[PDB]
């Protein structure tokens, strides 16, 4: 539906839903920009994630109220109450699954092929893990395996660029690191794993922070204090 | 406290 | 597309909903329930209302960053930016009219006409009066005039009713003193009418409180506060 | 502070 407006002013109208906090609509318009085929800017890269990242948090924090409300009445001595809740939980997560779905189907066709610098193909790997991520999140069936795969083997690659191309402080590799940290711990069931990857980036980036200048350490330590964050609650 | 994510 | 679902079933669909935050979803059970056609509870009413003000809500405020940032850009001296800012303001304007038209029209078919006690009457013509004034607060054309004069209309008769069959200490009552207090304040361009119906309902309130139990002392002193709040505001 | 609506 968004085939006849320029992509210059998609991009514009994301920047305004921002601005009024109208993220389906800043995820259509990215949407809509991405599949004008061009490669993305930084910024627009930005804009299309922090869109998508705010529908899909929307809908997993009403999901996980719904699951919760649904495994309290499937508890010893609760009373019947009949299908709704399964079913509108149900319903909370086929959208949600679909939004992801959307996610990865612009990652696959076509930014991830395109993206040779290591900014854009980490940005979008790290996209990648972490819709797949929460898929992984509410899947209970036999694919659940592959899908936790599918989040496991997009992180790996964008730590294998991230290592080789970008400096420990760069404030994509260390949201990537948190969230590929948080896939150890909640969906990979590896609490260890979780807890060295976030102790060995925080403390490789330290090192690195003299090289910055003041800005790119703001940048920088905002999301160190993330890992450290992770860091207190879960040792 | 919820882990956070970015 | 809810016709085939129990109205039972809309009704705990809608207070699902409103746990998980999702009020676009609870504003289309509530109409799904509307559209059985019985008349609604005193909490079912409450259920369409808390729906359909927190869409409307999220719309209102949306517009209101929209129209400051197009007002701008209409100053002397501003860059033109093209027809994006107008566009997007003019989507997000059609949308809100659609959830008045949308709750107007459950009130018009056929919600006011088959309610008859004064608790039920008063609700459902304060409902009106609001979506009308929401309506008034984007309307810039030859409708203007007609649109306020619906919302005055409404609110003058769920006044009239409420004055003979409730008492002034009454929540449904003082939330209708205090919209259509609102309405003279921003829409009719009658401050001082505002500020008078806002203190006389006060004062009218205050004199009844002794009659009431703790629990209906709680419950009109909240609302109490909110007109003292728009007198402080105001003078 | 904007005005209450209720
Ligand atoms: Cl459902
Ligand atoms: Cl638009
Ligand atoms: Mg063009
Ligand atoms: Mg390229
Ligand atoms: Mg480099
Ligand atoms: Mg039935
Ligand atoms: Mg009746
Ligand atoms: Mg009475």
């Amino acid at each position: 539906a968004m085939g006849s407006m320029e992509r210059a002013s998609l991009i514009q109208k994301a920047k305004l839903a921002e601005q009024a906090e109208r993220y389906e609509d800043m995820a259509a318009f990215m949407k809509g920009a991405v599949e004008k085929g061009e490669e993305l800017s930084c910024e627009e890269r930005n804009l299309l994630s922090v869109a998508y990242k705010n529908v899909v948090g929307g809908q997993r924090a009403a999901w996980r109220v719904l699951s919760s409300i649904e495994q309290k009445s499937n508890e010893e001595g609760s009373e019947e109450k009949g299908p709704e809740v399964r079913e509108y939980r149900e319903k909370v997560e086929t959208e949600l699954q679909g939004v992801c779905d959307t996610v990865l189907g612009l990652l696959d066709s076509h930014l991830i092929k395109e993206a040779g610098d290591a900014e854009s193909r980490v940005f979008y790997l790290k996209m990648k893990g972490d819709y797949y991520r929460y898929l992984a999140e509410v899947a209970t069936g036999d694919d659940k395996k592959r899908i936790i795969d599918s989040a496991r083997s997009a992180y790996q690659e964008a730590m294998d660029i991230s290592k080789k191309e970008m400096p420990p402080t760069n404030p994509i590799r260390l949201g990537l690191a948190l969230n590929f940290s948080v896939f150890h711990y909640e969906i990979a069931n590896s609490p260890e794993e979780a807890i060295s990857l976030a102790k060995t980036t925080f403390d490789e980036a330290m090192a690195d922070l003299h090289t910055l200048s003041e800005d790119s350490y703001k940048d920088s330590t905002l999301i160190m204090q993330l890992l450290r964050d992770n860091l207190t609650l879960w040792t | 406290k919820r882990r956070k994510s970015v």
